[PDB]
């Protein structure tokens, strides 16, 4: 996942 | 342990949930498109960040889109309305794009390292979003005699995601558009109704009470  | 509950910005939403989205529990919420649910997947996000006296659980969220539904302009615009910092808003929501099924359940065991880096922290990870759980698995597993597998599938994916929920006290928000065996701990169904309002209803819920919640989509996402 990666920061929105 | 106790379970936690996030508001979803709409009081009639929370009272027909019992008090809001609950921790160790997978809610399903289906409809067709514009019915709410994403607007309801995108407020979530935000909402799980307050504290509780403001309907969160101090955390953050992890969300997996299959469709391209995820705006982060919304999630600020959701934000801001409600008088938080969008930038530190976006930075606790965790997001993946699943390319295919088999790429959202290897997303689910990721999204677990995560959730046990953060667990004892001061910002734990409380929501776990899937957006159209079953879309790569219905477009996946088609054709004469594929209902089978597929149910098989999506019971392995169900029970792993209905394991984060209790084991690391989250929730598990998940969406699909509209006699199919579902393992869902509690299904919601969304319609568009008068006036430009949204009608939710619980299916085969009599652990909760009977009635309708209406709701609005808004510049704070979901609200009465
Ligand atoms: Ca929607």
């Amino acid at each position: 996942f990666h920061t929105a | 342990a106790t379970i936690g509950r996030i508001s979803t910005g709409s009081k009639s939403l929370d009272k027909l949930l019992g008090g809001g989205i609950e921790t160790q529990a997978i809610t399903e919420v289906f409809g067709e498109f514009g019915s709410g649910k994403t607007q309801l997947a995108h407020t979530l996000a935000v909402m799980v960040q307050l504290p509780p006296e403001e309907g969160g659980l101090n955390g953050s969220a992890m969300y997996i889109d299959t469709e391209n539904t995820f705006r982060p302009e919304r999630l600020r615009e959701i934000a801001q309305n409600r008088g938080l910092d969008p930038d530190e808003v976006l930075d606790n929501v965790a997001y993946a794009r699943a390319f295919n099924s088999n790429h959202q359940m290897l997303l689910v065991q990721q999204a677990e390292d995560m959730i046990k880096e953060l667990l004892n922290t001061d910002r734990p990870v409380k929501l776990l979003i899937v957006d159209s759980l079953t879309s790569h698995f219905r477009s996946e597993y088609i054709g004469r005699g594929a209902l089978a597998e597929r149910q098989q599938k999506l019971a392995k994916h169900l029970a792993d995601l209905h394991r984060l929920a209790n084991l690391y006290d989250i929730a598990v928000f998940v969406t699909n558009q509209v006699i199919l065996a579902h393992s869902a701990t509690l299904r919601v169904y969304l319609r568009k109704g008068k006036g430009g309002k949204r009608i939710a209803r619980l299916i085969d819920a009599p652990h909760l009470p009977e009635g309708e919640a209406v709701f609005s989509i808004t510049e704070k996402g979901i609200e009465d």
